[PDB]
């Protein structure tokens, strides 16, 4: 297929030294997500542990097929933070089954407060678990399809195609 | 992304400071300029250790023993050491000047960040990488001036024969 | 929309300097094509003039959403070269009308020899004119959609969205 | 992609050659190594002009007047000048060593490209940018050596008084 291969390659070229790598790598991967998924935009939350409970605090936000990582650096005091019982972010944190979510409005558990924090308008979503140690560390979502209401199956294949890589990076 | 640009900042500091070996004073001009331009610190001061005492022009001299002080404690240690709450000073990036080694040739300290009121851990190691080029420029330009003054004064002693 | 804006920005963050710029910018723009269009791959032909007749000699070839310029750098002696009467490459060179081509098998004039030169299997295509001076100098195509047989209309919008920029680069 | 490396190779030649000012011979080792690595040329030779004659160690010396020769014609001009068909020599990138200026301090010539049997127009300007770092390293390390030998022999004359 080669796409994912030299896309993640060229993506690793795009990275340069600063502080400062893997998070922006996941950023660029969100870019590739909103590209091959033809999404208007994307986002990711860290699920960093505390009190023995991982918390799906927002990190990357309003990520487009771009949106600069500098733009997405929300203050941890100001970041939206999801406990395991709130949102499909914390629900994937709570279940870790792969989840096509054709309509969050119907395939619920979703927290639409993300629309508040991002200013984005949620319609549908998908997710796969991402973990380090015993801890969970990430949740990822595509946002607003550009050309049509919904994905066909090979786009879901793309969704695994780069969320598996996001799974690979934050570890 | 933005990541390349601060590496090319190292490109700039390289292509600059390696061309300014002819005089350490002009070297200080270019360094203070580039540093006030890029470090985002409103001010800074650069100590230079000598056995048990630091030396700094910030051209009135400023001095502080390696045992005394917090920056002097850095002279004792060479630890990069952020001070997010300084006590319009409000933070200090206190890291060694260094050069060839982690050994304390001196102790720089930045003050008052632009973009993010606190110094970050990002506002540490990058300053150290900048201090690679600066440290080489200092050790080798001083290496140049010492040979100049000394070996020149030698032929000044050559006079009678 | 922000996509193409910071996509072209970050695309310029991809690059140092070599020889070795604008054609490779069009290359990475082909990457952005095969990404946001979710194409398997893409390609571009220079339409460089000679004998008073522009010729749509192949340049970038087997461009994926990836593929290095060296991977695509065919020898000019060995490059496939289209006269205005052969292929929709030379036909867009001959007409310059914007062309949705839902099936090259039916919306013909297309030269399927490109399948020979690239090893790719053509099914459908789209194109817009690209000119330097009086001369034409480029032709661009997306290749094999991943999730479905065909684009919906806003993907055609993305197609204009980056072929317009491809027009912008080689000038 | 691939398009972002060769400049950082200039970062490599910079961080190298600017740290090897202590001796010209080691500088030649690092230069011949880095050049046979990056230029893809099987061989090379580097002339150095002196008024009307070029000088080269390629440590037996090699000499050619600025008026005579094709590379000498480059010494007369300083034109970067590819020779895709040399006549296992098969091509020569004949470009000036240069340094501070387009003035001909010398005349390099690369031979036998890897990747594409011919030297490209790409196999020209990159050699010049490489010759920025190499040219500064030459002019300034030799600047260091002349000061060394001369000012040292001065104190050798200081001996009686």
């Amino acid at each position: 297929r080669l796409e994912e291969c030299n896309i993640l390659f060229e993506l690793l070229t795009e990275i340069q030294d600063e502080a400062g790598s893997m998070e922006k790598i996941v950023h660029k991967t969100l870019q590739r997500l909103s590209q091959l998924l033809a999404a208007d935009r994307c986002s990711m939350f860290i699920c960093r542990s505390r009190n023995g409970i991982p918390e799906v605090a927002t990190r990357l936000l309003n990520v487009t097929p771009t949106s600069k990582f500098e733009d997405n650096l929300v203050n941890p005091d100001k970041e939206t933070v999801f406990p395991l019982d709130i949102g499909i972010a914390g629900w994937v944190a709570h279940t870790k089954k792969f989840f096509n979510i054709p309509d969050v409005k119907k395939n619920n558990h979703f927290s639409d407060y993300l629309d508040k924090k991002t200013g984005y308008t949620t319609v549908n979503m998908m997710a796969i678990p991402i973990t380090q140690g015993k801890e969970v560390l990430a949740v990822v979502m595509a946002l607003n399809k550009l050309n049509a209401s919904e994905f066909s199956k090979e786009d879901e294949e793309v969704f695994k195609k780069y969320l598996n890589f996001i799974s690979l990076v934050l570890r | 992304q933005k990541l390349k640009c601060e590496c090319q900042a190292l490109l700039q500091v390289a292509k600059n400071l390696f061309t300014h070996l002819d005089d350490v004073s002009v070297l200080l001009q270019e360094i203070i300029t580039e540093a006030r331009n890029l470090s985002n610190a409103e001010i800074c001061s650069v100590f230079l250790l000598d056995q048990n005492e630091l030396v700094a022009k910030v051209s009135y001299e400023i001095r502080i023993p390696a045992d005394q002080g917090i920056a002097g404690h850095v002279a004792t240690t060479g630890q990069i050491l952020n001070i997010p709450d300084a006590y319009r000073t409000r933070n200090i990036l206190c890291f060694p000047i260094k050069n060839e080694n982690q050994e304390v040739i001196g102790v720089a300290e930045l003050v008052n960040k632009i973009n993010g009121p606190w110094f970050s851990k990002f506002d540490e190691d990058l300053a150290t990488a900048f201090s690679i080029y600066c440290g080489i420029s200092i050790a080798h330009s001083l290496l140049y001036k010492k040979v100049n003054e000394a070996q020149y004064r030698s032929h000044l002693a050559n006079e009678m024969m």
